[PDB]
């Protein structure tokens, strides 16, 4: 079930579809039950990689390995 | 400055100025200021807001242990045979502290 | 390191293991024992 054409290192049904959370390095399913873990939803594009034009991707950008002094609401894609 | 496989350090093209900024999102500004000398460090914290993150975290005495090489002296604090107490010291915060 | 070498001419050296350049030079251990590295430096500059 990981039919991404670009090579953007996701579930690209996750991609499409209601949603997914990266969460331990890795990206799961979207569970109803996450809200009051703290988590949130992200949803993405898989027919590109860069899908707000950042000059980080969607694997850099969700997962906050990529600069500390990005605000956090600028953490969803 | 940094040693590659060669065996040798190289100083070229390595700034500090962009390892600045992502310090100063991370980090807390603890700043002693004895009678001669003054010693300002940065110690790294904890967001509480994301739950992703596992950062360890402590508190501000065992901050002050750890920044400084502060010697745990019979529960006071010993810096260099000076004694740093919650109570032998005079503390200065700004408001939003 | 024999103890019938004073008398060859030869020296002893001490040296460290947990780190190469136990000195700090820009040259290591065995670059700085055998003098095969900078002819010009002075020769009680050879032990490291």
């Amino acid at each position: 079930d990981e039919d991404l054409d670009t090579d953007n290192d996701n579930i690209p049904d996750s991609y499409e579809r209601n949603g997914y959370t990266i969460k331990d390095l890795i990206a799961v399913k979207w569970e109803d039950s996450f809200a009051e873990q703290g988590y949130k939803k992200y949803v993405s594009n898989y027919l590109e990689s860069n899908t707000a034009g950042d000059p980080y991707t969607d694997y850099e950008k969700a997962s906050g390995s990529f600069d500390k002094a990005i605000k956090t609401e600028a953490r969803d894609p | 400055g940094t040693k590659n496989s060669s065996g040798q350090i190289v100083t070229e093209g390595n700034s500090w100025s962009d390892y600045i900024s992502q310090i100063d999102s991370i980090s807390a500004s603890i700043i002693l200021d004895t009678e001669n000398e003054s010693y300002e460090r940065r110690v790294t914290a904890k967001n509480l807001q994301d739950p992703e993150d596992k950062t360890p975290e402590l508190t501000i005495g065992e901050a002050i242990e750890k920044a400084f090489g502060a010697t745990k002296k019979d529960g006071l604090l010993y810096f260099n045979d000076i004694p740093i107490d919650e109570s032998c010291v005079e503390l200065i915060f700004d408001d939003n502290t």
